């Protein structure tokens, strides 16, 4: 049941659960649909993410967590799924996405996008000046 | 009350603190208890990044909840 | 399929509906359960969503408010804050005792959060209460 799963999420964001290197809650404590949600992660040592903070809104549509939530970064990052643009996620660039599991959840996301932030591909890129947020 | 702090390795401690003290104050008990200054102290809370002004009530932090400490390389 | 003991207490809950609680299983999850049950909470109706953990009925029931209600021992969202639920629960009770429970709750508020204005100032903090009832919980 969706509500109640976000309810768990919550109290587990408040409770910091995981290895300290991500964190979410909700975007607004009124919120009764528990829908929108912000993450943050911190780079992974040895990359040039590392220690950069970044902001993403996270979105849990009604059929979460049957269906992946839409994941977008505020804080700009150049990374391979992410749009160069608006900081969208392709869910097909992320293996967590693509092929979503309703046993996932937020925290799993935010660890897979920092994982992910280890990747060949990822661990070296032109980064721009840290803490711009995408226009919106 | 108490309160927790993981870190970016994943240590956590605790911490004693009131509901009504400023984060600015809360930030200089994490100091005289762990020596990180506040200068490179950045507190995350639940997906959102503490700010010095505001107070814990303003956060809705309760007994047992856990502050993830952040600091600048 | 599901454990002996739901199937018994949803035909009990079929069988014999509690006075003033609709209580029905959703036809997609058995264990989930959609429940609608003097004070100013008369004539609104409010929709409450109730669910059984794997761990059920060592664990207690999950309970909160779908609709928006002005209440000492209900939050922003919904989550009702009863001991019954909270610490208090043993695996003799079952879905009827929470069920009776709440609409307890809804009878006698307790203020012993909003409480604080709540209590002290009982007549200008209720006067909004009997309007949530009407502006949230319509129909």
């Amino acid at each position: 049941p969706r509500n109640f799963r976000l309810l768990e999420e919550l109290e587990e964001g408040q409770k910091g659960v995981g290895d300290g290197t991500v964190s979410w809650g909700l975007e607004d404590d009124e919120d009764m649909t528990l829908t929108r949600w912000t993450g943050m992660i911190i780079g992974p040592p040895r990359t040039i993410y590392e220690n950069r903070i970044y902001s993403l809104k996270i979105e849990c549509g009604p059929k979460y967590p049957e269906a992946p939530p839409f994941v977008r970064f505020v804080t700009k990052i150049n990374m391979n799924g992410v749009n160069s643009s608006n900081g969208v996620v392709d869910p097909r660039a992320i293996s967590v996405l693509a092929k979503w599991q309703n046993s996932y959840s937020i925290k799993v996301v935010l660890q897979e996008l920092r994982r992910l932030m280890m990747s060949k591909e990822n661990m070296k890129l032109p980064q721009p000046p840290e803490g711009q947020c995408y226009s919106n | 009350m108490q309160i927790f702090v993981k870190t970016l390795t994943g240590k956590t401690i605790t911490l004693e603190v009131e509901p009504s003290d400023t984060i600015e104050n809360v930030k200089a008990k994490i100091q005289d208890k762990e020596g990180i200054p506040p200068d490179q102290q950045r507190l995350i809370f639940a997906g959102k990044q503490l700010e010095d002004g505001r107070t814990l009530s303003d956060y809705n932090i309760h007994w047992e909840s856990t502050l993830l400490l952040w600091w600048r390389l | 399929g599901l454990p002996r003991r739901i199937i018994k207490e949803t035909q009990r809950l079929l069988a014999e509906p509690v006075p003033g609680i609709k209580a029905e299983p959703d036809e997609s999850n058995a264990r989930y359960f959609h429940v609608v049950i003097d004070s100013p909470f008369e004539g609104g109706t409010f929709k409450l969503e109730l669910f059984l953990p794997e761990e059920y009925p060592m664990a207690a029931p999950k309970v909160r408010f779908m609709t928006k209600i002005y209440h000492p021992n209900v939050d922003k969202l919904g989550r009702i804050c009863l001991d019954i639920l909270k610490d208090k629960w043993s695996p003799a009770l079952q879905i009827r005792t929470v069920l009776l429970s709440i609409q307890a709750l809804l009878s006698a508020p307790n203020p012993d959060d909003v409480a604080e204005q709540w209590k002290t100032n009982e007549a200008q903090a209720i006067e909004t209460a009997r309007a949530w009832t009407r502006l949230y919980a319509m129909n």
